[PDB]
């Protein structure tokens, strides 16, 4: 019943806009991807490459968006290194999550092209897909919203994580946006907000195992003769 | 300090902890399949927030036992040796730091418990059900007994996944090896469930 102060709607509007506003490559970035098929490469080396190049431009976004939350800044630049990698791979997850169609049971993609199990599969990543687009249906099936995303996002980047300075100010700073996120949920669930909360606060624990999950493939991709780009495979101590 | 004690120790953990599942409300009610499928899904986690928060008195050291309390040196023989500094960080400082008392660690080990997203279920609306009543209980308790600190709540639920994460070190179900038979895990669990 307890309403949302002016300060907590400020962070939430500034959450939503920065969301909007790095959810998508530049134009620019997707069509130097599209146009570059090497040589005469087949359906699988095109989807594995489109992934994987846009998955490093997903990760920059990443980045566009948490150096730009209140309290970022606040941070040893250290810790703020070990945050980004630590929950990129997460936050990759929920941005996942965000563009997945219910009707075709697919990850639609920044180009407007579908990815499917198949598309995966083809790719030489089949064996996580399936846990991925589970993943996706759950969180479809919770109906979250722009601002609940935003502020869950921010959640998982201010976690705790090993190998931080200040964990403290990182924990206060968490605070803040989980409060901000209870509120809003109680303030705007219909008809009432029963146990929402906790049940988006689970997201964060399901999150854990997917990004072991993302760490996981690597050791199978060069089992495949396949390769991370290596800022990727850096980001992620692969 | 001895191996054999730390092995009866660890055994009784196990014995232990089906013996608790066993008598949270409504889960000896669910089918016997499905409750075999949550124990193993939260094996991990379930001992490793019991042991954490028996561990709270005793200082740099995690108690597996009566009597029995692994410092560094000895974590490795213990079988938590990769382990050890992250449940002593993440887990057994914030249990302390917070007070977690017993009624909130029970309601943190049911959630667990209760996870309705765990592949094979039968009766999985139920389980939800279930979780969320633990979820909406919990949050009562810690907004009766505790109310000067409103963030309580979200910081009791903030640890399931430091939970998650450090059980996830573990690729095998945690002190299973030291049982004597050629028992397999589905089998000590059925037995230890069914009357
Ligand atoms: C190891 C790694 C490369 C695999 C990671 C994969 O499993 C993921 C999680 O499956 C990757 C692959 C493609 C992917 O990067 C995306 C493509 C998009 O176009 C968009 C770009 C950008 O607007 C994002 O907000 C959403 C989305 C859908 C991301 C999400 C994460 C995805 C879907
Ligand atoms: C076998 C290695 N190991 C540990 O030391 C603690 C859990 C585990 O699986």
């Amino acid at each position: 019943v307890k309403p949302i102060s002016p300060e907590q709607e400020e962070l939430i509007h500034r959450l939503v806009y920065f969301q909007n506003e790095y959810e998508q490559p530049s134009d620019e970035d997707l069509k130097r991807i599209s146009n570059t098929p090497s040589e005469g490469e087949d359906q699988s080396d095109l989807n594995f490459r489109h992934i994987t190049e846009i998955t490093i431009l997903t990760v920059q976004l990443i980045v566009e968006f948490a150096k730009r939350l209140p309290g970022f800044d606040k941070l040893l630049r250290e810790d703020q290194i070990a945050l980004l990698k630590a929950c990129s791979s997460e936050v990759m997850m929920l941005r996942m999550a965000r563009r997945y169609d219910v009707g075709s049971d697919s990850i639609l993609f920044a180009n407007n092209q579908p990815y499917t199990r198949d598309s995966y599969s083809l790719a030489g990543m089949g064996e996580t897909v399936d846990d991925l687009l589970r993943f996706c249906r759950q969180m479809y099936g919770m109906k979250v919203d722009n601002a609940e995303y935003a502020l869950l996002t921010a959640i998982v980047i201010f976690s705790e994580r090993p190998s931080l300075i200040e964990g403290w100010k990182v924990e206060k700073i968490q605070e803040i946006y989980l409060e901000a996120l209870k509120v809003y949920v109680d303030n705007r669930r219909k008809p009432a907000s029963g146990t929402i909360f906790a049940k988006l606060l689970s997201v964060l624990t399901e999150l854990r195992t997917l990004g072991n999950l993302n760490s996981e493939m690597c050791f199978s991709l060069k089992l495949k003769n396949k390769k991370l780009p290596p800022f990727l495979a850096e980001i992620w101590d692969v | 300090n001895a191996v054999a004690n730390i092995c009866q120790a660890t055994n009784s953990q196990l014995y232990q902890l089906v013996e608790w599942a066993k008598h949270i409300p409504h889960f000896s009610s669910l089918p016997i399949e499905d409750q075999v499928l949550l124990l193993r899904a939260g094996w991990n986690e379930l001992l490793i927030a019991a042991f954490s928060h028996r561990s709270v008195e005793v200082r740099d050291g995690i108690v597996l036992g009566a009597g029995i309390t692994v410092h560094r040196n000895s974590a490795h023989q213990a079988g938590v040796g990769t382990i050890f500094d992250r449940v002593l960080t993440e887990l057994v400082a914030k249990m302390r730091d917070m007070n977690m008392d017993r009624t909130e660690l029970g309601s943190l080990r049911s959630i667990i418990l209760f996870n309705p997203e765990v592949r094979g279920l039968k009766s999985g609306q139920e389980v939800e059900l279930l979780r969320e009543k633990v979820y909406a209980a919990l949050e009562e308790y810690t907004r009766v007994t505790r109310p000067e600190e409103p963030g309580r709540f979200a910081k009791l639920l903030l640890r399931l996944p430091a939970l998650r994460s450090i059980g996830l070190k573990c690729l095998e179900h945690l002190f299973f090896f030291k049982l004597i038979g050629d028992i397999p895990i589905d089998t000590f669990l059925m037995d230890m469930l069914g009357s």
